């Protein structure tokens, strides 16, 4: 509880200089992010598609670039955000695949977020060590939504924070 | 390098920057007093001190507190931090421009925009000082070099510099040689705001918007109710010191010294801030 709508937290906080102390720390937080919050959540595909289109379209971020195949990479990202890819078609996340992966999640304060990311995928002189897949992010406010696309973008790779 | 935050609003007569904090406390004549402890781009509080206008802002001198003045005519000191009112007296027939805090017996000075300013004992109850020598409507009231020596700027077209006492105003002296306040080539006029020859300096320049002091010094840097903002040094007292500070188009509401910077910053009304030296000027 306690709604405060100061998004991403990052709200000023006080420790005060009020006694053996002349100053102290006033701080705003940072360090308060999304990837964690949302839990995986699920859907019927036809309805899904219909829905996918239907949803708050308004955010997307791109996937392109990493350190891994989207097998290990995808798993890693998935676990990191604690979120769902709804369903496979065996077409094949292996030989290429030339697979677009649909992901859904529902959070602790209940937003459902929808993705279709469509991605190249690693494999010798076939394709995938980048993507150039587009991550399409729908979350109700664009501001969190895009931000989520980012957040995930942060999540995507593994490097010096 | 960066102008971190910027929205044009507020119609601002009185102003102060936190010598300790990156606060700006701002007085509008919207009737508003505001403290924003400017750092986190956030206002702590905002009280429109009364229905009438607000001209004054001054420091208590401590760390984070305001002493405030409105057309209420009241000296309030309220601590933002402690969100409470320290000791209270209202004001005469005009608002409070400057304040200083002292403490033999935790003791107090209040500087005012009207008539008198009175300095009060709430401990071993006696009189430290009485200041008469103001009339109405003080634009910029000031502590001097000696902090508890002072200057005031008026819409009564005078300037007052006063001498105080621990039992009201007086000074004892007998050694000097000539004076720069008044004693050799050039010098600017007395005004009338009080009635003792300390120096009441002429605040006529259609009236004086601001007065600013030179710490050990008596040079003043001024805002004036003339295009002419006229600069005088009473640590010299030049001729072509009958300087009118000139825009292109009208005014020079103020022009000011920056403690550190040996410079003058001018600001005016053709849509402008005008840039001035004062190191070689």
């Amino acid at each position: 509880s306690t709604e405060n709508g100061i998004i991403f937290g990052n709200i000023v906080y006080d420790v005060s200089g009020a006694a053996s102390d002349r100053n102290c720390v006033v701080l705003s937080d940072i360090h308060i992010d999304i990837m964690d919050y949302i839990q995986p959540a699920t859907c019927t595909d036809a309805e899904f598609r219909q829905m996918w289109a239907e949803f708050e379209w308004e955010n997307k971020v791109t996937v392109n670039t990493n350190m891994t195949d989207l097998n290990d990479y995808l798993q890693h990202i998935l676990k990191s955000t604690n979120m769902k890819c709804l369903t496979p078609e065996k077409a094949l996340s292996g030989y290429c695949g030339f697979m677009a992966a649909n992901l859904y999640a529902r959070s602790i304060f209940g937003e459902d977020a929808l993705a279709n990311v469509s991605i190249e995928k690693p494999v010798h002189q076939g394709p995938d060590a980048a993507v150039t897949g587009h991550i399409r992010i729908r979350a109700k406010s664009q501001g969190m939504a895009l931000s989520l696309g980012d957040k995930i973008n942060l999540s995507q790779k593994k490097t010096s924070l | 390098m960066l102008t971190k935050f910027e929205t044009k609003s507020a119609r601002v007569k009185g102003l102060s920057f936190h010598p300790k904090r990156p606060w700006i406390l701002t007085s509008l004549h919207n009737g508003v007093i505001q403290l924003w402890d400017y750092r986190m781009c956030t206002l702590i509080d905002k009280f429109d001190e009364h229905d009438g206008p607000v001209r004054g802002i001054d420091f208590h001198k401590q760390q984070p507190l305001f002493v405030s003045g409105g057309d209420d005519y009241k000296i309030k000191v309220w601590n933002y931090k402690l969100r409470r009112c320290l000791f209270t007296l209202l004001g005469h027939l005009d608002y409070i421009r400057t304040t200083f805090f002292h403490h033999e017996y935790p003791w107090i000075l209040s500087a005012s925009d009207d008539q008198t300013i009175r300095v009060w004992n709430w401990q071993s109850r006696t009189c430290v000082c009485v200041l008469t020598g103001h009339n109405h409507y003080v634009m910029c009231a000031q502590f001097h070099p000696s902090e508890d020596l002072v200057v005031s700027a008026s819409l009564d077209q005078t300037v007052r510099v006063w001498d105080i006492s621990g039992l009201r105003k007086k000074n004892l002296s007998p050694g000097a040689v000539e004076s720069d306040v008044r004693g050799i080539t050039g010098v600017d006029l007395f005004g009338t705001t009080d009635a003792v020859v300390k120096h009441v300096l002429e605040g006529h320049d259609r009236g004086v918007n601001w007065a600013a002091f030179h710490p050990t010094m008596p040079l003043i840097v001024s805002g004036a109710d003339d295009r002419q903002v006229k600069i005088w040094r009473m640590n010299e007292s030049k001729a072509w010191e009958v300087d009118t500070c000139r825009g292109h188009y009208n005014n020079v509401s103020c022009a000011v010294f920056h403690p550190r910077q040996e410079l003058i910053l001018s600001n005016s009304e053709d849509k402008s801030i005008r840039v001035w030296d004062m190191s070689k000027r």
